[PDB]
């Protein structure tokens, strides 16, 4: 009855034969859309010397995963749970400069 | 999708798949990997200490006979991306590097 | 000790405790966390960079 | 290969191999190492702080 228990059973069905290291989505076809989005902390630094910039930001990332849905209430209203990100697939998003 | 997990389930499995052992067949033939460096900046050059700084792409290809697969049996897949640190890869490294960086940086699909 | 090795293999069995999860009772509950900082010592502060390091 | 994929699975065998023990035989016999330093490059010597930088 407990939220820990629920969430223990929840966390338990949902990696039960869940893959990492593929695409999720449900068709092939389907695209998997990345809300992406920037938000600074500070400007550390221009470096003109070196032609360099030191920035602190947060890189705010969403996206929809097709195999980590639950009804909240088969899991005493669970609605959000907080799991470590390399648990999961994530997008490859780089700096390229 | 269902198939796409199947066949990375399929091909990284350990029991049928040794990452540490190189892909040649035959006995004693050789792998071939081509090398094609792409350069993005120069980011500097320290004529002090004699260092030159690149950011450079380097594209490595080669064949792996244990990752193959028949695309009818895969719902007609014909590519999958592979993390690279679960597979075979050649230990190429720039030799001649200074502070000891033998490496790449991000180690990508 | 006997007593004690058994004691924490019981807390910490993976079994029935997971450390992925908060300790919340009655539902919606919240964790209560008390927080306290104590100054051991103020290392340095460099006003060029504008850091302070503390311990 | 097939024959080097056995080969390793064979030498490492945890079940008759673990690297915590040293290779001795013989009672007390004693492991002989040979030691062979190949420089690559001087990279440094920074007189101020007396550290030599070799590879
Ligand atoms: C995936 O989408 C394609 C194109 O819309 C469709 O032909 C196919 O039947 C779909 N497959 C599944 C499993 O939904
Ligand atoms: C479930 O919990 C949410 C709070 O996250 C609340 O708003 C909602 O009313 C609850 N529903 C039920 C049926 O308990
Ligand atoms: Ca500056």
């Amino acid at each position: 009855e407990t939220r820990a228990h629920a969430e223990e059973r929840l966390l338990k069905k949902l990696f039960s034969g869940y893959n990492k290291w593929s695409r999720p989505v449900a068709n092939i076809s389907d695209v998997v859309l990345v809300r992406f989005g920037l938000s600074i902390a500070q400007l550390i630094d221009v470096d003109e010397k070196n032609q360099m910039m030191t920035t602190n930001v947060w890189v705010k990332q969403e996206w929809h995963d097709y195999k980590l849905r639950w009804d909240p209430a088969d899991y005493e209203n669970v609605t959000s749970i907080r799991i470590p990100s390399e648990l999961i697939w994530r997008p490859d998003i780089v700096l390229y400069n | 999708t269902d198939t796409e997990e199947r066949l990375v389930e399929h091909l990284l499995d350990p029991s049928r798949y040794n990452k540490l052992i190189r892909p040649a067949t035959n006995g004693s033939e050789l792998v071939t990997v081509q090398l094609m460096v792409s350069l993005a900046q120069l980011i500097s050059v320290h004529e002090r200490e004699q260092i030159m700084t690149t950011n450079v792409w380097l594209t490595q290809e080669w064949e792996d006979y244990r990752l193959t697969w028949k695309p009818e049996e895969f719902d007609n897949m014909k590519k999958v991306r592979l993390p690279s640190k679960h597979i075979w890869l050649p230990d190429v490294v720039l030799y001649n590097n200074a502070d000891g960086m033998y490496e790449v940086s991000f180690y990508s699909n």
